[PDB]
């Protein structure tokens, strides 16, 4: 079978977890919510 | 696209083999800036690159993921900071 | 004259067998000291080379020429590749036969005409009956699935080397379709174009009654048409 999907699952499951603790850096440290 | 092309002939393990070898690069970069925040590339020959941060340059494949890993390189170099 | 007529057969043509597009292979006939005993042997043996040569011209200009993708099938596509492949692999016993003879007349180069003949009789009958079946297919500019009923059609003989030797064929061109056909119902989407398969919801597909195979049912076909569309929308 042709595909690069085999490829994609171990990378988009790590772009998620990149922007959770992107989001929670913002939260808890900078207080945007306080904003 | 000369994979999906041809895949039901002989020479099928032929074009496997040559793209296998081939995308190697392309899967070694985009190993780096996601996990790493450090880009790499050859000759400028792949188009992505790279306050307030986003004041930073840009200029098949799967294009669902390949702008998604755009800013998924840039947040790993801010958190680096 | 006896190695002379090997190397001619087997597709390179010499001055004895002046190589025609209209005669095929035929003897020089011209000879002050030729025999008529061996004239009607020699010329019913050259029908069998001017079939070879046919055949592979026509499987070499046909296969491969292309990194697989016109929009007619008579010339082009995945079929017809495949129709060239299964010809190739039902020639093999005659190139077999070719080099058991080559071996005979090393050992002993005082053998009869009617040897060879005698063992070239089974293919005398093969060549001509599988002939028409390539021949129309150029001549109609058979296209798609159309293809997979010419053989089966002829696949009815009463003759048991030609039943098997077109269902060789028939086999060889059905290992593509069903390497389509395994990835449109598990997904919706093909990677063949130009060559319909009553595939052209029906989101930009449509069905196709005279494409369909004549053993293939349309309830078969609906159902293949079923279970592609319902996984391509969940």
């Amino acid at each position: 079978v042709l595909m690069k999907r085999s490829i994609t699952a171990p990378l988009a499951a790590h772009i998620s977890l990149v922007n959770k603790a992107a989001v929670d850096y913002f939260f808890v440290e900078l207080h945007l919510e306080a904003h | 696209q000369e994979a999906l092309h041809n895949c039901s002939n002989e020479h099928y393990p032929v074009l496997l083999s040559l793209l296998k070898t081939s995308c190697e690069p392309y899967t070694r970069f985009i190993h780096d800036w996601v996990y790493s925040g450090v880009f790499r590339d050859a000759y400028g020959e792949f188009m992505i690159q790279v306050k307030l941060y986003w004041t930073h340059g840009y200029v098949v494949f799967l294009k669902h993921i390949a702008h998604d890993i755009y800013v998924c390189g840039k947040t790993i170099n801010l958190l680096k900071l | 004259m006896i190695h002379e007529l090997l190397l001619a057969l087997s597709g390179y043509p010499g001055s004895i067998f002046t190589w025609n597009k209209r005669s095929g292979l035929q003897v020089s006939q011209d000879f002050p000291f030729l025999h008529p005993s061996e004239t009607s042997v020699l010329n019913r043996l050259c029908r069998l080379g001017t079939d070879y040569i046919r055949f592979t011209e026509f499987i070499e200009q046909y296969t491969g020429h292309v990194q697989q993708q016109q929009g007619q099938g008579g010339l082009h596509g995945i079929y017809l590749r495949a129709f060239c492949t299964g010809l190739d692999s039902v020639l093999q016993p005659y190139r077999q036969a070719l080099l058991d003879l080559e071996q005979e007349f090393l050992g002993d180069p005082h053998l009869s005409i009617s040897h060879v003949n005698y063992f070239l009789d089974q293919f005398q009958l093969l060549f001509p009956s599988v002939m028409v079946v390539v021949e129309q297919i150029k001549s109609q500019k058979i296209h798609g699935c159309q293809i997979l009923e010419t053989v089966y059609k002829h696949s009815c003989g009463g003759l048991p080397p030609v039943r098997s030797a077109l269902e060789k064929i028939l086999a060889v061109c059905h290992g593509v379709m069903y390497k389509q056909l395994s990835a449109w119902m598990l997904h919706g989407l093909l990677l063949d174009q130009h060559e319909e398969f009553f595939i052209k919801s029906l989101k930009q597909f449509s069905l196709r009654v005279e494409i369909l195979p004549s053993y293939i049912p349309v309830r078969v076909a609906e159902k293949i048409l079923f279970v592609g569309e319902s996984v391509q929308m969940f």
